[PDB]
């Protein structure tokens, strides 16, 4: 059981096995990436070891990449979705639903690329007033204005 | 080799970074409940735990020296002693239930 | 049990520090808030199926 | 609900049951075993092409050595690490909104993570279970009974919205400029 | 007078010298420069290469000359095989460590030696101004790898206190017996007890086979439960049982050899005070000596100590012949 | 002669408490019973405050040595008495650099004795923090079966192969095989707190010495009852 | 450089000992202001209310030094003449309010109005009535409370710091 | 570290990038960065001013320089990030369950999800001044909940194996050709009356204990 | 799994199960104590 | 029903095992006591009164009555001649005529010839015999800790194990009958050998000039020469060597008891040869023990051989 696997480390400023050295110009140095197999089934330890991305990726603000796309639907689908959202908004705050859920469903309706109708706004405000959430009703009005 | 580098083969510094260990006994000890009137001896304990046809614990009563041996025995120790898998699992589960506070009182479903 | 635990926790000063895992929900929208680069919308070498 | 049921893996209700968070394991040797904390139905949907409702994370049972000991050392820095991933937003959504079930191994793992208290089965043999006495419990309650309004406010903040505006916030929200 | 690390050297890459150096290299978190001396530089190269490949936390330097070893090492530890090699390395060579020792060096020889040699080594070290310790190691190389060795150090108490952090890297039970030579005396006593208990265990298993007990584990269990327990008996029960069952089998070799045990007991006898023309009448010790000598006179000196079971009667016959010669 | 096969004193470090207990027991028994004091971690020396406070009573423990109990684990069934000197788990700390924590309070807050039971005393200890033993393993890369890339004998996934002489901790659940086994819950007095004074450390050593003396008296009373012999010979420490 | 491992010497003496290296110079000074304030308050809590001659008497009485212990005046082991309940055993009412303001600042993550800490301060005052009247609206108290305000923005000029601290000082002297 | 019998090569470039001669703005960026960069950095230069004492000096330059330099590519005034420990959630089970959070190992947890795990956003996700920072936790074998180090946090992303020995941020040009303006930032027109998410986050952050008291005034005792 | 202790009501039936789900009053009291501990 | 277990051989060792059996009880076991004396019957009666009717004990002095009443019978007799008288020589006895399927166990130290004869006669009669010599002290057996060297039928041993554990801590079955007696003989031989070796080693240590005797004992017990006999006898041997004038103190177990135990080994072991000297260390230990016993110090302790270590060599020279 002798050492037959490890070898002495490369000293400082040493030359490569192919004569390549990081001295002066790289013209005497030769690239060898074209001799490797074209595709590796896996990932070599030196594969993409150090790569960087544009500064824009880390300098971007939130939700500034969402392009405005018009998602058109069938009129019957529009009716179905509007009725479902209205029912969810008007769901009573008996024991399992907190009053915040009406505002949550209005926000979800906006996020899912819909236009909240006046009936939706009225139902949200009335449910929040029946639950005593005057600040949340004001928030619903602010949402309507911002739309 | 080079006469100027320590660690001539240049191992990773994480390789020479040390390793620390702490046994679970330091975290929490193991108490041994003394036998009660319901199970005065380990033979009686095994007979009470013997409730399943496929895993008869009573067949291995002579394997355990006494109550301390039975309750300090490990599953690896059982496998070394030569106790089949289902029976030793049943014995270990009964011992653990007794330790947690559940005596081996159940219904014998063999009949 | 709840009252005793709450009293002990209030008296204790080591555990008064906030816990980010326990205090809030970070992001609840179905889509990420910043562009990580994907999608590509183009194929590559050897990919016949496009789109 | 079947003529000849699956005796080797029964459940409590029909399929597909309530969502349950569990650590699904692979079918490999122990040396390369890893678990996936995922939420799925009570009855496994191995038949269809969609098996899990969501993927919460991955857990590695085998501890690895501290690869960051040379970094800023702290107490117990050089002990072995048990790396694991866990989604927090998805876990909180399924746990609170959808009200999914929970197994014991995921519960213990999340107890380590600090999301949940230690599980029911994480019991030591050092102390037995408590014994309850109605008179003592009533005496303690009478000694330490909280105010009605205080308790109502506490539970309102814990359950309903916790982002309650103060008088200063309301005054700042109110318009003061010429109202147009 | 600069700030540096301790130069710790190990002399002798025998059977026990390698585990000591490996333990020092592994457990020295860059707190010492490890010098390794060898008669042949190939052995030192092999040891240092193996330590580097396995992963050593301290820099190492190989040596083949005692002069360089003395000029480099601040503390020296010698782990040799016999007494002649230790005496040559310490007193007889032109570059002998003790004779060329520097004022302040600490030389600790773990090799088992005679009382006269230990006394002369300590005297020479004191005259040179260095510090000497005789700490005869006890244990197999596997036990040294586990670090659970045994050391009986005799000499300067302050030197023992200073050298404790180095001893603990490959020995857990370290006893400061007292003045110089006390470790050698304790080692002699331990070796005599080991030989006597080995003879007793061999005889006990022989009579067990004669009576008819056909299991050795069930016998060693009750022996350990009773007052007849012995470490040598526990170690040698299976091998002795097998040898008794089949005399044709030749006992295997081991680190603790019959020849080495006989040499240590001969050193003990030489250091044993005499009462005139006649020696001290120790019956059990004499019987053990005769049986071990008979075992070694069959080419079994390099084998395990359990070979004494086959030559108990050989020693008895030899004693009877020697007693009948003048009768 | 005596009928005792030996006493073992098990500690986690074998620095101060075990040494003081061994000295007290030897002084009380006049050295007629073989006593071995060992610790799991032997990389330490006898505490100067411990030897000073024992000389203040009349026991010279400076002649003792810090050793491990490996020889005791090899023949543990031989010994008769096994005493484990350990710290309480309620006050135990792992960083070893902070004062011990407060324990559970029964009737700060006080817990109901029925709602928080007090670990019944008639039970027995199976394993303790002191019942562990050292285990040294080495995964040498020189072995091709370890050097192979698809090898599980390494804690590192991609950095390298093998592991240089790592140490693990096994356990010895054999304390109950001894004829007598006891555990002494005492705070550690070897280490110093960040703001501890020398006088306060000396006072802690004095308190530990008194606790050890009382526990030694009780243990020798129990052993005298067990053996029917006379072990409390040197009754001059009252 | 390195010393032989013995007696199991701990690697780090405190949790943040090596963490303090991970701050810039100005960040180190910022954290040092608060940490030194806390350390000084905790070290002087033992002799709180003592006079100069009493401190001198304590120092003279504890004149048995072993060349490594700290000064007997600092973190003295004298018997407490106050016997506070849960927190003022190790610190003062002024440092209680200081710590509450620090926690409010940390949770605010930058500048914040005084209304974020008004309720905490009045709750502490109600919990400790004697301390409130003893050390309310005094220069030392208000100064020790407001010492941590410049930590919010160390590059701020005097005018900005005074303008920001005016709101806190108004309520402290109200 | 070199294996036996294996021939190795040298990477001419650290990655596949676009050369700075291709665009006029890339050329200006490179010349400005080179101006702000050291030609040859040494032990006493400004980037190494975080090694106050000889213990730090020896630790950084001895036996751990490789990891200390591979921790972060750019040279900053430190090697990682400070570690702060969290507080444990109250356990209503009382002392019957305080032991369960202690073990023999460090339990390390890292957040994943829709908004977390983006390789291209590693810097912004590991920025401590980020409200949506990726959440890491470490439970020590004694139950302590602490944060993660910089290396521990970066271990969960795809490895970066490059280093920068020249650029030093404090030496950047300012005033001439470089003047960040408030007009550019205000072009987005941040209005509190228009968008109130900022107020919502402020309300979430500020304490809520005032709600149990239902103007704040000091107690009156006479 | 519902535990069936041996001291439950024995059903003396040769055509079905040998033990019944009825329990002694102590088992009812003990079960409530365990129910309270899980309620916490 | 329950096993009917009788005890014969009342004495300082016989009483504690019956007392422990009665205290353990756990059944309706019937204990018949072969007291052979009205005083011993009254002792059994007052022991029953102290126990509190835990077991039904009836005193009967007829071996036929014991045979017809007790399924299992235990013997605790001091001397091998009395054991032979009560087991084989008697007209009634137990082995010679007994009901088939009756378990008979004897704890008396008997020689291999006696054990083999007992087993042969038990097989001839149709009963099961197993020999379980006891190792321990009267205090140990009263407390419930004995080492039983059980040897006999495996199934009978498994049946008797719960009975043995009522008054013993360690129980071992070494294959077949007579192996328990052989194991006890080997144990006594090793005890004598270790005692002589420890005495000689401490004499050598004193001659060499070892001062710290406690540290020397610690080293010896941590080395390969460790032994329980040495760790026990170290202080007494050290005192005797330091001052040889002091007479050895009287102890419970002594050289006369060790010689009586080794006589059984000498008789049992085949005496073929003799001139061959099969066991020199055992022979020397026996010589020293015999010299110490017959030179007055016959009842003091096993450490008395330190003053007669030379006796082994002296006897060897005289005989040869």
């Amino acid at each position: 059981h002798a050492n037959t696997q490890y070898q002495h480390a490369w000293p400082l400023l040493s030359h490569d096995d192919l004569g390549n050295s990081d001295q002066s110009n790289n013209t005497k140095n030769i690239m060898y990436s074209m001799y490797m197999p074209k595709r590796n089934k896996g990932t070599a330890p030196w594969f993409r070891g150090a790569d960087t991305y544009s500064v824009k990726y880390c300098e971007q603000g939130r939700y500034e990449y969402q392009r405005y796309l018009m998602i058109n639907r069938f009129p019957s689908e529009y009716k179905k979705h509007f009725l479902s959202f209205l029912s969810n908004i008007r769901m009573s705050s008996g024991s399992a639903t907190i009053p915040q859920e009406a505002l949550h469903w209005l926000l979800r309706m906006i996020v899912d690329n819909f236009n909240p109708q006046h009936v939706h706004y009225i139902a949200a405000m009335k449910t929040l007033q029946s639950a005593g959430e005057l600040d949340m009703a004001r928030d619903v009005w602010k949402i309507m204005e911002r739309q | 080799p080079h006469k100027s580098y320590k660690y001539t083969y240049m191992p990773d510094p994480r390789k020479l970074a040390p390793i620390e260990t702490t046994q679970r006994s330091e975290i929490v000890p193991q108490s041994i409940r003394p036998p009660t009137s319901y199970v005065p001896n380990h033979e009686t304990f095994l007979e009470r735990a013997d409730i399943h046809r496929l895993r008869p614990t009573s067949d291995f009563k002579a394997s355990f020296k006494d109550w301390n041996d039975l309750f300090t025995c490990d599953k690896r120790q059982l496998r070394v002693r030569g106790i089949p898998r289902m029976t030793r699992d049943a014995i270990r589960t009964a011992v653990q239930a007794f330790q947690n506070g559940n005596p081996p009182e159940r219904f014998d479903t063999k009949e | 049990f709840r009252d005793v635990e709450e009293r002990r926790h209030s008296r204790d000063v080591v555990n008064e520090l906030p816990n980010p895992w326990y205090d809030y929900v970070a992001h609840a929208l179905p889509f990420p808030d910043r562009d990580a680069g994907y999608p590509d919308e183009y194929g590559d070498l050897g990919q016949w199926r496009a789109p | 609900a079947r003529a000849v049921i699956k005796r080797r893996s029964p459940q409590l209700w029909g399929a597909p049951g309530a969502p349950i968070i569990r650590m699904r394991g692979h079918h490999v040797v122990w040396k390369f075993q890893s678990y996936d904390l995922v939420v799925e139905h009570t009855h496994k949907r191995r038949n269809s092409d969609i098996r899990l409702l969501h993927y919460l994370g991955k857990h590695c049972p085998h501890p690895q050595k501290s690869l960051w000991s040379p970094d800023t050392p702290v107490a117990q820095d050089r002990h072995l690490f048990m790396l694991t991933t866990v989604d927090i937003d998805a876990f909180k959504y399924w746990f609170g909104v959808k009200r999914c079930r929970l197994s014991m191994k995921p519960w213990a793992l999340l107890a380590k993570a600090g999301l949940l208290p230690p599980s029911l089965t994480q019991n030591s043999k050092i102390m037995p279970k408590p014994l309850f006495d109605k008179e003592s419990l009533m005496r303690y309650y009478l000694a330490n009974r909280k105010d009605e309004d205080v308790m109502a406010r506490e539970k309102y903040l814990n359950y309903e919205n916790s982002m309650v505006k103060t008088e200063e916030e309301r005054a700042a929200e109110r318009p003061v400029a010429p109202y147009l | 007078a600069i700030k540096r690390s301790l130069n710790v050297g190990v002399v002798g890459m025998g059977n026990m010298g390698v585990p000591i150096a490996r333990n020092l290299g592994f457990k020295a978190r860059s707190a010492m420069y490890l010098q390794i001396h060898s008669r042949a530089l190939s052995k030192a190269k092999r040891v240092c290469d193996d330590l580097s490949v396995d992963g050593a936390t301290c820099a190492m330097r190989i040596h083949d000359r005692y002069s360089t070893m003395t000029k480099w090492c601040d503390v020296i530890v010698l782990a040799l095989a016999d007494v002649k090699a230790s005496r040559h390395a310490l007193l007889e060579d032109n570059e002998s460590l003790i004779m060329n020792a520097r004022k302040g060096q600490i030389i600790v020889d773990h090799t088992t030696v005679d009382a006269e040699t230990s006394r002369e080594c300590a005297h020479e070290a004191a005259r040179r101004g260095a510090y000497f310790l005789d700490a005869p190691m006890s244990g197999s190389p596997r036990a040294c790898f586990n670090g659970q060795l045994l050391l009986m150090v005799g000499g300067d108490a302050e030197t023992f206190q200073k050298m404790l952090p180095i001893f603990h890297m490959y020995a857990d039970n370290v006893f400061h017996m007292g003045e110089s030579g006390s470790g050698t005396a304790a080692k002699m006593i331990s070796q005599a007890l080991v030989a006597s208990h080995n003879a007793a265990a061999a005889e006990a298993l022989s009579m067990a086979h004669a009576l008819g007990i056909e299991d050795q584990s069930k016998l060693v269990q009750v022996l350990d439960a009773s007052w007849g327990s012995s470490t040598m008996l526990r170690r040698n029960a299976p091998l002795l049982q097998d040898l008794i069952r089949n005399p044709d089998k030749t006992p295997p070799t081991s680190a603790v050899s019959v020849d080495r045990l006989l040499s240590d007991l001969a050193h003990l006898d030489a250091s044993l005070p005499k009462r005139g023309g006649e020696d001290e009448p120790f019956p059990v010790f004499d019987a053990a000596l005769r049986s071990l000598a008979a075992a070694s006179d069959a080419g079994m000196g390099d084998r395990d100590l359990a070979s004494v079971v086959h030559y108990i009667e050989a020693g008895e016959a030899e004693l009877r012949n020697r007693t009948h010669v003048p009768l | 002669s005596t009928s005792s096969r030996g006493i073992l004193i098990a500690g986690l470090t074998n620095r101060a408490r075990t040494q003081m207990a061994e000295g007290i027991l030897r002084r009380l028994t006049a050295g007629t019973i073989f006593i071995k004091s060992g610790g799991v971690h032997h990389e330490s020396t006898i505490h100067p405050l411990a030897v000073k406070v024992m000389k203040d009573i009349g026991i010279d423990i400076s002649k003792q040595s810090v050793t491990s109990l490996e020889a005791a684990r090899r023949q543990q069934n031989t010994y008769d008495v096994y005493i484990s000197i350990d710290c309480s788990y309620e006050r135990r700390t792992l960083d070893k650099s902070q004062p011990p924590r407060a324990e559970v309070r029964r009737r700060p807050v006080r817990y109901d004795p029925l709602l928080v039971p007090r670990t019944p005393s008639h039970w027995s200890v199976g394993v303790d923090a002191t019942d562990v033993r050292r285990r040294w393993q080495i995964w040498s890369p020189r072995d091709p079966s370890i050097f192979h890339e698809t090898s599980t004998r390494k804690f590192q996934d991609h950095l390298y192969e093998g592991e240089p002489l790592f140490m693990q901790l096994r356990q010895c659940p054999w304390r109950t095989q001894a004829k007598v086994s006891e555990r002494w819950e005492m705070d550690e007095v070897a280490i110093r707190y960040p703001v501890e004074r020398h006088s306060a450390h000396e006072l802690r050593f004095v308190q530990a010495r008194e606790q050890l003396l009382q526990r030694s008296f009780d243990l020798l009373t129990k052993l005298e009852k067990h053996y029917g012999e006379r072990l409390l010979l040197d009754r001059a420490l009252l | 450089v390195a010393k032989l491992q013995h007696n199991s010497a701990p690697t780090t003496l405190n949790f943040y000992e090596k963490s303090f290296q991970q701050l810039s110079d100005v960040q180190q000074r910022q954290t040092g202001l608060l940490i030194g304030a806390a350390v000084g308050d905790a070290a002087a809590r033992a002799l709180d209310g003592y006079t100069a001659e009493e401190v001198a008497a304590v120092a003279a009485e504890s004149g048995s030094l072993q060349d490594e212990d700290e000064d007997p005046v600092v973190f003295a082991s004298v018997t407490p003449r106050e016997h506070k309940s849960g927190l003022l055993r190790h610190h003062s009412y002024t440092f209680y309010l200081f710590s509450q303001l620090l926690r409010v600042m940390a949770t605010s993550r930058g500048d914040f109005p005084v209304q974020y800490v008004k309720n905490e301060w009045v709750a502490t005052a109600r919990a400790h009535p004697d301390c409130f009247v003893r050390e309310h609206a005094s220069l030392l108290h208000v100064l020790c409370i407001t010492m941590q305000l410049p930590v919010i923005y160390p590059w701020a000029d005097d005018s900005t710091l005074r303008e920001y601290a005016s709101g806190f000082l108004e309520f402290l002297t109200e | 570290a070199r294996k036996h019998g294996l021939f190795y090569g040298k990477m001419r470039f650290a990655e596949q990038k676009i050369t700075f001669y291709s665009d006029r703005f890339l050329f200006r960026d490179l010349v400005n960065r080179r101006e702000a960069s050291y030609a040859n950095v040494w032990e006493m230069d400004d980037p190494y001013r975080f090694l106050q004492t000889e213990q730090d000096y020896e630790d950084y330059w001895g036996d751990n320089y490789d990891v200390y330099r591979r921790m972060f590519p750019e040279m900053i005034g430190r090697t990682g990030e400070p570690v702060q420990q969290y507080g444990q959630m109250p356990i209503w089970a009382g002392p019957h369950r305080q032991h369960a959070n202690k073990s023999e190992h460090n339990w390390m947890f890292a957040e994943i999800g829709v908004n977390v795990g983006h390789e291209a956003l590693k810097k912004l996700e590991l920025d401590p001044t980020n409200e949506k920072r990726r959440r890491f936790v470490i439970r020590q074998p004694d139950g302590t909940l602490r944060s993660a180090k910089m290396s521990e946090m970066r271990a969960w992303y795809w490895k970066e194996e490059w280093a920068d020995f020249r650029f030093w941020a404090p030496q950047m040009e300012w005033g001439i050709e470089n003047t960040p303006s408030q007009e550019q930032y205000q072009e987005h027109v941040p209005d509190t009356t228009d968008a109130d998410f900022r107020k919502q986050r402020r309300i979430q952050s500020r304490p809520v204990k005032w709600f149990y008291e239902s103007e704040v005034r000091w107690p009156d005792v006479i | 799994r519902q535990i069936r202790p041996y001291y439950n009501l024995p059903s003396k039936s040769e055509h079905g199960r040998k033990m019944t789900g009825f329990l002694t009053p102590y088992r009812h009291w003990m079960w409530k104590q365990n129910e309270l501990w899980r309620n916490v």
